[PDB]
């Protein structure tokens, strides 16, 4: 199976030129049965499609974006990228691109890339243990005081995965995000087992590893 | 070409027979696709052509339908079936969807565990304190958190965030937080966190002292 996935800054600043870049991996991206599509998604205007290319570098633009729109094609590095000059604040959303069937089927989606219009820098995340309080013992981490979205967090690698729960990102009053990991085990495993949680900003590319102690 | 779904959201029970409709402004013939997007995922294709199955779909998902109305059905609605349902036409540029219909799970009431965690010593010493209340593993969605702080009643001081519905046991968990100054954290002894739910015959309260 061929596989997407979006690069390209989480930030980006009014008036400026927001880019975007598609690497297919797995299979070629020459071939007369896709259309190389980008399609975003905001809780303001939904799913929206922004437009594709087809190898042969020809182009379709949705009306609504077609004035700041540049969609192009590099068939050598397996890459498509996205061109959106003169950003607005509702530019803000989900970037993903996507396989198009030329019989029209988004069949393929990358895992889409969070794109913020924003005049502030880029701030990575303090990490803070939740200790477990002391049957089955809850722990957590504390990821507070960044921008902009996302950040990601795993346990121990993503080798733990049952009973974990990431909730959303909250908005503070700083008008930074600060958001919670919490993960449920038996009281028996504190002393034997080590709990990590690995804290990931790609706009900022912080890494934390923030180890959780009784 | 306008796209409506209908309805914005139910809630069906598991084994339940879901149908959903998608209006379109003008006659599309068959060109409409079905998709599925489940939370900090993206969509994916279930349904093209008005009713074909895409490889690898389980068989309760199908559709139907041409011109400009068309249903989604799943004959039998399974807990990991739980998302924002989509249609998309693609009789002519540009591409559009519909609004989206997201269909939650209705299940027993189930009673939430409750946690508290005051602020670490390494959270302080930044300067600021965050007291969590954590619910996990709740039915329904409706939950009443209050926050105590010397048996005075907090008001703007704190933030709730509730997961998505769980794609198994079909529940939510919920963390409130009572933000403070690391001064005003220090000026008060006793910090409870009150849970009122559905599946709680009295509210239940975990508190701790200052400092434990
Ligand atoms: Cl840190
Ligand atoms: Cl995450
Ligand atoms: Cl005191």
């Amino acid at each position: 199976q061929v596989q997407l996935q979006e690069s390209g800054p989480g930030l980006v600043k009014p008036s400026e030129t927001l880019s975007l870049t598609c690497t297919v991996s797995g299979g070629s991206v020459s071939s007369g049965d896709y259309y190389w599509t980008w399609i975003r998604q905001s809780p303001g205007k939904g799913l929206e499609w922004i437009g594709h290319i087809y190898y042969s570098g020809n182009t379709n633009y949705n009306p609504s974006l077609k004035s700041r729109l540049t969609i192009s094609i590099d068939t050598s590095k397996t890459q498509f990228s996205l061109k959106l000059s003169s950003v607005t604040a509702a530019d803000t959303a989900i970037y993903y691109c996507v396989r198009d069937r030329v019989t029209g089927a988004f069949d393929i989606w990358g895992q889409g890339t969070m794109v913020t219009v924003s005049s502030a820098s880029t701030k990575g995340p303090s990490v803070f243990p939740r200790a477990p309080s002391s049957g089955t013992a809850a722990l957590g981490c504390l990821v507070r005081d960044y921008f902009p979205e996302p950040v990601t967090v795993s346990w121990n690698s993503g080798a733990l995965t049952s009973g974990v729960h990431t909730f959303p990102a909250v908005l503070q009053s700083s008008g930074l995000y600060s958001l919670s990991s919490v993960v449920t085990v038996p009281s028996s495993s504190l002393g034997t087992q080590t709990y990590i949680c690995n804290v990931n900003h790609k706009p900022s590319n912080t890494k934390v590893d923030k180890k959780v102690e009784p | 070409i306008q796209m409506t779904q209908s309805p914005s959201s139910l809630s069906a029970s598991v084994g339940d027979r879901v149908t959903i409709t998608c209006q379109a402004s003008q006659d599309i013939s068959n060109y409409l696709n079905w998709y599925q997007q489940k939370p900090g995922k993206a969509p994916k294709l279930l349904i093209y052509d008005a009713s074909n199955l895409e490889t690898g779909v389980p068989s309760r998902f199908s559709g139907s339908g041409s011109g400009t109305d068309f249903t989604f059905t799943i004959s039998s609605l399974q807990p990991e079936d739980i998302a924002t349902y989509f249609c998309q036409h693609f009789d002519h540029l540009p591409l559009a969807f519909g609004g989206g219909t997201k269909v939650e799970i209705k299940r027993t009431v189930a009673a939430p565990s409750v946690f508290i965690f005051p602020p670490s010593d390494e959270e302080l010493k930044s300067g600021t304190a965050s007291v969590q209340c954590l619910l996990n593993n709740f039915y329904p969605r409706e939950a009443k958190v209050q926050w105590k702080v010397d048996n005075a009643l907090q008001s703007g001081n704190s933030q709730e965030s509730v997961t998505e519905q769980d794609s198994k046991d079909s529940t939510y968990s919920l963390s409130s937080e009572l933000t403070l100054s690391k001064a005003d954290y220090e000026k008060h002894k006793v910090y409870a966190c009150e849970v009122t739910h559905q599946g709680l015959s009295s509210p239940v309260t975990k508190s701790f002292n200052r400092g434990e």
